[PDB]
RNA sequence: CAUUGGUGAGCAGCGAAGGAUUUGGUGGAUUACUAGCUAAUAGCAAUCUAUUUCAAAGAAUUCAAACUUGGGGGAAUGCCUUGUUGA
């Protein structure tokens, strides 16, 4: 421990990933184990792509695909040190965030980094996609809530938050 | 360096070469460590040297 | 004989945790890794407790009377110390990770930043008996919302300013009356509160955070609250602050950055007094005397310490150790000081007594493999990985001479003629051995024979042969020097990993692989002995094993061996976690000494905690570096296979217990094992055994006085010597009149004459009568000097021991009191005139 | 009674002494407090792992025991304790002589039961106060009211009522009023136990017939009626966890469970705990939960645990019977023996009357563990011959360990009472061995060593023969006949070359074990009782039959002390670890130790029980000693391991009634000189004279190779600018005219008045000391800040002051180094000056002086000479 | 003739209400024993949450922030930097 759960986007599976690199996914209903992964190692956060054929895991240093059974798909040399994924599932992109300040997405069907994104404001404290309109929402040591598109390179909207980090 | 440290430090010394080296007369304490000690307080250069 | 206890460790003045100053500040308090060791710097001299760990030492305090220490490794396993006594009063488990403790000026209460909760606790008085549960609890604190990272007593003991990861400082009171006067918190700062302190006056309040930002903090009028009246920045460009401390009488604020620079501000006006670097590495701790004079910082990644003098610009004391990386070591011939050699390619001269590093050596590129002194004593050899044998003048610390071979070989092993005229060093892939002249620097010739590499070698000190060992399975004695060239094979069971020649130089030693010690005899060329070690030795297993430690053959074995001066012992080492000491004639095992109790080390533990084990397998393989919130400590520089010759960082494993070298004292019964820790020094010198010598129902304590007081003094010191007692020995040796002395020296037994001479020469080398020694040495000497002689290697030590006292500190008398006299007679008889 | 040496400890091996445990509940935790003679230890439920003791043992033997919360309640004698964290927070003294036999805690009332039937009421001072402590009342209960009172317990929804339980029936106090509401109808049978039901208004009672009623106060009628015949109840106990089950526990060890909705018995556990020893003294239900915890009087608290059912449907009739879970124990006879187990104080092995052997733990009690006595096949093959039914090994007589091969094979050797053959144990595994080593003569093993190599096993039989086995194989070896009568003691050497043995006969051998020879024989008095062998010193005592112990050197075989004084049987004796001290126990009930060096008796202690072990941690920091009375081993702390102690021996005639500063405290001070004629350095760090010659270098060494950086806007006056200490030189005031140089009256410094004063008095005794205590920098200093003008007197004084520092003899190193820093600082001055006829004249008179130490060049010279030719040649 | 090759048939000897081999589960140890929860100078442990809000303090032109990249060559369109045009 500890663990950080995620729940499928159909709420059919649950996705576990213990901080020492315990991570398992498993329809919760059925009480069926899909895979299990000791990667011996710090993981911070997991997500479901499109189904819950594959799942991304936010290790040490690089963020690796996986796929329904455990089986390594591809490691993700450019995402550096993430710690927060999100899948927008209507668009296929994987976004991640982490202690380089970096906003990435990445597109899954095709394998591409759509957008690399220089946030300028440290590492990123927090972070949640607008399912109205796929906009994603980060938190930062200075207090502010940037809003990011894949498709400009500086915030859309910049809003002060809080007096520390969100 | 890299190599070295992936071999353990096995590798095959480099071919030996000569250089020149100045050497400036100063006290002996001087060339010590800083503490409250001194092991040896004759002067750097040789009689013959001087 | 064979009563030896840990005294020091050498090699190593800082590797974590916080270093404290006396409270008189004449003493400093450093961990080293899983000990505590005192230097003394006014007196010169140190010690390292013999109380251990079995974790690294994380926080460290000693209460300003001077009496107890606490000590807190990594897990919050705390041990309270008897300072006086050297004793261990209580071990307490605070269960948690104790980031710092410290004692009320009082003393009555100390301090514990345990994770989010402040805890105080009532000190044990010293003078009470043990008990079950000495400490009583006075209260427990759980105001913060994340770990504390330090805490601050005021000076009237009535108040504490803790600072935690919340960016949150706050204060508290001890007395729940008070506890209206200080209940605030202090917001505002970016980044964790490093620091938080008092003025003297106690009304202005400091806090520092890591981004680097003071804020001075007063009760004002905007009705009265506090409130930050002035903020000071440090522009750093990207170091971090690292740590700080305050001291209110000064005004001192002495910060350290993890760029490795550290600099000194006056508050509140916040003046840049100095501003100095110690390197590259973060200073991880800094400490303040209680006069404000002087500075301790250290650097856990080189293992520095530095004390400095802030006024004057000086350093007290500035000194750098060494973490697994000692290959090898020799004693000076008098025995004072003490040479290692490292993977970094530097050569360190430790003096014995004060626990510093004299001179430091960094010609060599690669890493030192061995050292070796000549019979003279003045000069000294070491050889390297990078191809070279290098001399060196200890008078004038310059590499007069380097030796290397035609086909660039690598050296693991070297030896030394006695006369100081032939040196020959041996290789793991040549199956040759050099041989140079150090007049010349000539290669002499390269001895063949072997069909191994070369593992060992030494010279003879009286025939002047050269044996040497292989992993070939066989032993040569070669007669290099005479008109003839022979050479002697003599045939062993298995490869042959360590060599020790007799002082004699009748018989050798050899250890072997199968763990054995065999002795045999070089003019005969038979064996003599053997000693089965396999049964002794003491391995661990690594938690990367997957096989027992019983089954594991990893190192059962002894890869360093050396004889007693005397000639009846032999102690041993190698890579595992015992130091065992043989008597040679019986081949029976006298002790055996445990190297660490470290689990931080590898090798440490026979039997591993079944907890730890897992499907996933043992948790302490995970690797937790990404935790860490520095980007320093979560980068990994791991080369994939490495295992020796790099940084720490280099390996990815942990380190494991291992003993390099290991020699005999010549001037002293005492050892020093060069270890991962560093050079662990046993010696007997406590001496508290009652180990008498022929007594009988007469001889007494009582006695002894009542044979003073009636004036047979000869009687009084032979009884006095029968007894064996210290005190009793000094007392009869100083009531003996210089009249009689004579008298006396020519009537002590003569198997007596060994203890006396051991006893000035311990003696003597730190005592005030200088002429009284003397006169007695002079009467021994004259009296029984052909007994002396008939028996060198009976008296060797003792010997030793005495020339050290007449040679470096009588002789540094006459001297100072010569050149006066020159000098006088200059002044009176020339012309000073115009 | 009180040691100067040794001070009490704590007790080890103890669980419970009988006294029923009190549970109590901090949270969702649970904990029991059990009672140990005369104090009390705090366990937790869910591990067993002791937490507490209590702090100071009471006066007299714990009677009750009752915890709530925080607080623990624990009465002895006339006396109420209450305890928090073990630290007692007050002390409740009831005025009567009647001992207290029950206690009943309920709300702010704490109600205490002497044995002359009066029931005590405290109450809280104030509604908050967390236990009371104010007297409320006192409410007798007579013969005719009732009986002797059994229990006193409160039932829940009770407005101030305590119900009394006693021996003919039960009663209703109201403790505001001091009122009885009401009185049960009496009882056939004795009442024994009482529990309240966790039931409104029904408490549950066990007769001394085997008889549970439970009653219900509120209608005073009997509701059940459950028969035990043939048994007496000792505790009773409901299941809280929804199942409703009663846990009956009997004085003969059996622990019955009934189903009280089904009207049957789900289970019976035989026998687990002793009857002789009471039985089942407490067994008690963990609050909602399916774990019971029991006690006993043989120093046992085991804990059962019901399972689910293994049925799907109808659980509660497949009721799982109740399975063993964890316990803590120890011996349930005071220890025969015990020994050391390694060379830290971590484990002991302990052996006891009741057939078993433990391994007890110092640092942890969880560790504690009871040795195996499981058998190993025999490598032969055939069949080892036994009883079927299953017996512990016979009391343990003696042991000895050695751990230089633990974890090879055997490394320890037990001999047993009327037994004529030795068994092994295994330390690493904690089993008997599988050797067994028989005396070959057909006598009982009287003693047992072992070699320090740990190959060898030596038993010594009745009969007088020494055998000799290897631990590996079980092989005998070597066999010496010399003593006729019963061997006492066997011994060797660390060196395994001398062995020393003794007998019954009187007689001491030595023998070469290397050799197999019989180096001597010598004869003692008396018979010889018991050897205790120091390794480390080659000296061994023998307790003789004539009340002495004689200290024997084996290298020359001689008696070297005899210590007399014990007044009756020497029951057991052992060597401090630093070999100074014996402290032995006689059956004359005291403990005294001996100083060897002196040969006399340093210390002595009056035990209430005849101590029958006694033994030196190899540390030397703890005494273990064990009692003829008491299951458990009494830990004593050594006083000398953080002071000196006096060696004086203790007074004979006032220890009976009971039942040279510098040698007496082992030490000496070297003089500050021996003679006036003899040089003699100063009494300090000899760096300081290499200091002061060579301070200029050392802190050129010093200065960092970079400048600092400093602002530029800088207070010129910071160093004096300090709030308040420095004692330096440069922070020094003036003490209270015509401007002299060196300085005028009244602003002149210390060193140059004592100066001046020195000159005048033709005295400088007091600015030679000054000089010594005076740190290096302000040295240099103050020679440097002499007057160099003329007439040139302070010159002139401070040679002066040296000379006469010189005649002396003592600290000349320092005065020596003093005129070179004159001369390096002053050299010049004097040279141009040298006619002068001031000048001239003391260094004149010092040079006089000077000139007599040279004896000392000549010393160094010969010895060197000497020194270098004996070594070489 | 030898099997220290396998598979069996039987003795001598050992031998107390049987003996041998394998195996699932749980408990205690595997570091040195100061008790549970919380919003913690005290409450709770049957929780309150029907006083849980106010007041006070608290916002660096650091308005800097990939120390985080396998090598060679490029980069239309992107992105970064610099200038420039019109508002």
């Amino acid at each position: 421990g500890p663990y950080h759960i995620k729940y499928a986007k159909n709420g059919t599976h649950l996705l576990i990933t213990g901080r020492k690199g315990h991570v398992a996914s498993m329809d919760w209903r059925k009480g069926q184990l899909r895979a299990e992964l000791f990667l011996n190692e710090t993981c911070h956060s997991a997500t479901y792509l499109q189904n819950e054929q594959y799942f991304a895991v936010a290790q040490k240093k690089y963020t690796f695909i996986y796929d329904h059974e455990g089986t390594e798909l591809h490691r993700l040399k450019q995402h550096i040190e993430a710690r927060h994924l999100d899948f927008l599932p209507y668009h296929y992109l994987l976004v991640t965030a982490g202690e380089t300040g970096w906003l990435k997405y990445h597109d899954v069907s095709t394998g591409q980094l759509v957008s690399e994104l220089r946030t300028k404001a440290g590492p990123t404290m927090a972070m949640a996609q607008n399912p109205w309109n796929a906009v994603m929402h980060l938190g930062h040591s200075n207090g502010t809530v940037s809003l990011w598109s894949p498709s400009m390179p500086e915030p859309l909207v910049k809003l002060l938050s809080a007096r520390g980090p969100v | 360096y890299k190599l070295d440290v992936l071999s353990s430090v096995h590798f095959v010394p480099k071919p030996a070469s000569t250089s020149l080296e100045i050497r400036v007369e100063t006290p002996t304490i001087s060339m010590e460590d800083a503490q409250p000690l001194y092991m040896s307080n004759a002067s750097s250069l040789a009689p013959q040297e001087i | 004989k064979s009563d030896f206890k840990f005294s020091n460790l050498l090699g190593t003045v800082y590797r974590q945790g916080n270093i404290t100053f006396s409270d008189d500040g004449k003493q400093l308090l450093s961990p080293v890794g899983n000990r505590v060791s005192v230097f003394d710097l006014i007196n010169n001299k140190s010690f390292t407790f013999e109380y251990e760990h079995r974790k690294n030492i994380a926080a460290i305090d000693l209460n300003k009377q001077g009496t107890l220490l606490i000590s807190i490794d990594e897990d919050g396993r705390a041990i309270l110390v008897n300072f006086k006594a050297r004793n261990v009063l209580h071990h307490f488990n605070f269960k948690e990770k104790c980031s710092a403790v410290k004692f009320s000026p009082d003393g009555r209460l100390f301090a514990l930043a345990s994770g989010r909760f402040l805890q105080i606790w009532k000190t044990p008085d010293v003078n009470k008996d043990r008990q079950f549960a000495p400490f009583v609890r006075h209260r427990v604190h759980a105001g913060h919302f994340q770990d504390i990272t330090s805490l601050t007593w005021s000076q009237d003991s009535r108040f504490i300013l803790t600072t935690s990861k919340d960016l949150s400082a706050k204060i508290w009171s001890v007395d729940s009356e008070e506890k209206n006067l200080a209940a605030t918190t202090f917001n505002g700062h970016r980044d964790y509160v490093m620091g938080a302190f008092f003025s003297h006056d106690q009304e202005k309040i400091y806090t520092v955070s890591k981004d680097g930002a003071v804020f001075v903090w007063e009760f004002t009028k905007r009705k009265y609250s506090w409130r930050i009246t002035k903020k000071h920045f440090f522009y750093a460009n990207q170091a971090k602050v690292k740590c700080v401390t305050f001291h209110p009488a000064t005004r001192l604020l002495a910060v350290g950055f993890t760029s490795g620079e550290f600099r000194l501000y006056d508050l509140p006006d916040f003046t840049l007094i100095q501003q100095l670097s110690m390197g590259q590495n973060p200073v991880n701790t800094v400490s303040v005397n209680q006069t404000g004079e002087w500075l301790a910082f250290g650097s856990s990644k080189l293992g520095q310490l530095l004390v400095y003098e802030w006024q004057s610009e000086s350093y007290i004391l500035k000194q750098q150790g060494h973490f697994d990386s000692t290959n090898s070591l020799a004693y000076s011939p008098d025995g004072s000081r003490v040479v290692t050699a490292s993977e970094d390619g530097k050569i360190k001269v430790w003096d014995i007594t004060s626990g510093f590093c004299l001179a430091t050596f960094e010609e060599h590129t690669s890493s030192v493999t061995a050292v070796q002194f000549a019979k003279r004593g003045q000069v000294m050899f070491s050889s390297s990985l990078d191809g070279t044998v290098r001399a060196w003048d200890l008078i004038r610390y310059r590499n007069f001479r380097t030796f290397t071979g035609t086909e660039r070989i690598q050296f693991n092993c070297l030896a030394v003629d006695p006369s100081g005229e032939v040196v020959c060093a041996g290789s793991l892939d040549n199956f040759d051995i050099h041989v140079w002249s150090v007049q010349t620097g000539q290669l002499l010739d390269a001895l063949s024979g072997h069909e191994g590499p070369v593992s060992c070698l030494s010279f003879s000190q009286e025939n002047s042969v050269l044996a040497s060992a292989s992993w070939d399975k066989t032993i040569r004695i070669w007669s290099i020097f005479g008109r003839s060239q022979q050479v002697e094979p003599i045939e062993v069971y298995s490869d042959v990993l360590a060599l020790s020649m007799r002082p004699d130089g009748k018989e050798v030693a050899v250890s072997t692989l199968k763990g054995q010690i065999s002795i045999f005899n070089i003019e005969d060329a038979k064996q003599v002995g053997n000693i089965d070690c396999r049964k002794d030795i003491i391995s661990g297993r690594f938690n990367q094993d997957r096989f027992t430690a019983k089954n594991s053959e990893r190192s059962k074995f002894f890869t360093t061996i050396h004889y007693s001066f005397d000639g009846m012992a032999i102690v041993a080492g190698g890579n595992n976690n015992s130091i065992c000491l043989y008597d040679v004639p019986n081949e029976v095992l006298l002790k055996r000494f445990i190297v660490s109790r470290n689990m931080a080390l590898n090798g440490t533990l026979e039997f591993l905690n079944s907890k730890k084990m897992t499907e996933a397998g043992s948790l302490d393989l995970i690797d937790d570096a990404g935790e860490n919130s520095d980007l320093e400590d979560r980068i990994d520089n791991s080369l994939p296979g490495s295992q020796r010759g790099g940084d720490l960082s280099t390996r990815k494993m942990r380190p494991e217990v291992r003993v390099t070298s290991v020699q005999f004292s010549p001037t002293a019964n005492a050892f020093a094992a060069a270890s991962t820790e560093g050079l662990l020094i046993y010696s007997t010198n406590d001496t508290i055994l009652f180990d008498p010598f022929d007594l009988d129902v007469d001889v007494t304590p009582h006695s002894t006085v009542e044979a003073l007081r009636e004036k047979q003094f000869l009687n009084a010191l032979v009884m006095a010597f029968r007894l064996n007692e210290e005190y009793l020995i000094n007392k009869v040796y100083e009531a003996i009149p210089i009249k009689e002395i004579p008298l006396v020296a020519s009537n002590i037994p003569a198997i007596y004459l060994p203890r006396i001479l051991k006893f000035i020469g311990d003696f003597a080398i730190e005592s005030q009568h200088i002429e009284f020694n003397l006169i007695w040495i002079k009467a021994l000497l004259s009296a029984s000097g052909g007994y002396i002689n008939e028996h060198k290697y009976l008296f060797s030590t003792a010997m030793r021991s005495i020339q050290r006292f007449i040679v470096r500190v009588a002789k540094e008398v006459v001297n100072t009191t010569t050149d006066n006299k020159y000098t006088y007679r200059f002044l009176v008889s020339t012309d000073g005139s115009m | 009674k009180n040691s100067k040496i040794f001070s009490p400890f704590r007790i080890i091996g103890n669980v419970s002494n009988g006294v029923p445990f009190a549970t109590g509940t901090l949270g969702s935790t649970f904990y029991i407090v059990t009672c140990v003679g005369k104090t009390f230890q705090i366990y937790d439920a869910n591990t067993l792992h002791l937490l507490f003791v209590s702090e100071k043992e009471t006066p007299s033997s714990i009677v009750a025991l009752s915890a709530h919360f925080h607080y623990v309640y624990a009465a002895y004698e006339n006396k109420v304790g209450i305890y928090k964290r073990g630290i007692e927070e007050h002390l409740l003294e009831l005025e009567t002589d009647a001992n207290v036999e029950h206690l009943c805690i309920f709300g702010d009332y704490l109600c205490a039961s002497t044995d002359d039937n009066s029931i005590f009421i405290y109450k809280k001072s104030d509604p908050q106060d967390k236990y009371p402590s104010e007297f409320y009342t006192k409410l007798t209960v007579t013969e005719i009211q009732g009986g002797e009172i059994v229990s006193l317990q409160h039932l829940a929804t009770y407005l101030n009522k305590l119900t009394v339980v006693t021996k003919s029936n039960v009663l209703l106090f109201n403790v505001r009023t001091g009122k009885l509401v009401f009185t049960s109808n009496e009882f056939p049978d004795q009442i024994t136990t009482a529990e309240p039901a966790p039931v409104l208004d029904i408490i549950a009672l066990g007769t001394v017939t085997g008889e549970v009623i439970m009653f219900n106060m509120r209608k005073g009628k009997r509701i059940r009626t459950i028969k035990i015949p043939q048994s007496r109840i000792s505790s009773l106990s409901f299941r809280t966890d929804g199942s409703s089950h009663l846990s009956v526990g009997t004085s003969s060890g059996d622990l019955i469970f009934y189903d009280l909705d089904r009207r049957s018995r789900i289970h019976v556990l035989k026998n687990i705990h002793r009857e002789s020893y009471g039985g089942v003294t407490q067994a008690t239900f963990l609050n909602g939960q399916p774990i019971i915890v029991t006690s006993g009087g043989d120093n046992s608290l085991k804990e059962y645990v019901f399972d689910p059912s293994l049925s799907q449907g109808s659980g509660d009739v497949v009721v799982q019977p109740p399975r063993y879970l964890r316990s803590r124990g120890g011996h349930s006879q005071p220890p025969s023996y015990i020994a050391f187990a390694d060379s830290q104080s971590h484990f002991m092995l302990s052996a006891s009357k009741d057939r078993s052997l433990w391994s007890f733990s110092l640092r942890k009690d969880a560790q504690s563990q009871e040795m195996s006595q499981r058998l190993h096949k025999k490598q032969d093959g055939g069949r080892v011959g036994g009883s079927t039914i299953k017996s512990k090994f016979p009391e343990i007589v003696a042991l000895a360990i050695e751990n230089a091969r633990i974890g090879e094979w055997e490394n320890i050797i037990t001999a047993h009472k009327d037994e004529k053959f030795a068994r092994t144990w295994d330390m690493r595994n904690k089993r008997v061995g599988r050797w067994t080593f028989d005396t070959t003569d057909d006598g009982f093993v009287k003693s047992v060593a072992m070699s320090q190599c740990g190959n060898f096993g030596f038993i010594g039989s009745s009969n007088g023969s020494i055998t000799i086995y290897n631990m590996q194989s079980g092989i005998l070896r070597k066999k010496y006949k010399l003593h006729k009568r019963a061997v006492t003691g066997i011994s060797l050497d660390g060196m395994n070359r001398k062995m020393v043995s003794c007998g019954l006969d009187g007689i001491v051998g030595f023998y070469d074990f290397n050799k197999s020879t019989l180096l001597g024989k010598l004869k003692l008095d008396a018979p010889i009782t018991a050897m205790v062998y120091h390794r480390s010193s080659d000296l061994f005592a023998l307790a003789l039959d004539d009340l002495s112990i004689v200290v024997i050197d084996a290298v020359t075989q001689r008696v070297v002390r005899q210590l007399w004084g014990h007044s009756n049987r020497i029951t057991a004796f052992d060597f401090s670890p630093e070999g100074r001290w014996i402290v032995s126990a006689s059956l004359d009930s005291t403990i005294r130790t001996w100083d060897l060096p002196t040969g006399g008796c340093i210390d002595g202690i009056i035990v209430d029980n005849v101590a029958t072990n006694v033994k030196f941690s190899p540390n030397g920091d703890l005494l273990a000693t064990t009692h003829v009375t008491g299951n458990g081993i009494c830990i004593w702390t050594n006083r000398a391991q953080f002071k000196t102690v006096s060696t004086r021996t203790i007074d004979e005639s006032e220890f009976a009634r009971m039942a040279l500063n510098d040698i007496d405290f082992n030490t000496y001070t070297s003089l500050e000189q021996i003679d006036k004629e003899l040089l003699t350095l100063s009494i300090g760090p000899r760096s300081k004279m290499n200091t002061l010659l060579h301070l200029d270098v050392i802190r050129k060494r010093s200065k960092p190779k970079e400048a600092p950086k400093k602002s530029e806007k800088l207070p010129f006056f910071l160093q004096l600018s300090g709030e308040k200490v420095r004692e330096g030189i440069a922070h020094e005031t003036p003490e209270e005219n015509k401007f002299k140089v060196t300085g005028r009256l009244g602003f002149e410094s210390h060193f140059t008045k004592q100066l001046r004063e020195g000159s005048q008095s033709k005295d400088y005794s007091s600015l030679l000391a000054t000089l010594i205590n005076f740190s290096p920098a302000a040295v240099d200093l103050e020679i440097r800040s002499l007057n160099s003008f003329e007439p040139f007197d302070e010159i002139v004084w401070f040679i002066d002051a040296l000379t006469q520092g010189l005649k002396s003899n003592k600290n000349f190193e320092l005065y020596e180094t003093f005129m070179s820093l004159l001369f390096k600082a002053h050299g010049d001055v004097i040279h141009a000056n040298n006619k002068n006829q001031d000048i001239a004249s003391a260094l004149q008179n010092w040079e006089d002086v000077h000139k007599k130490e040279d004896r000392l060049d000549d010393l160094v010279k010969f010895c060197m000479g000497v020194a270098a030719f004996v070594t070489t040649a």
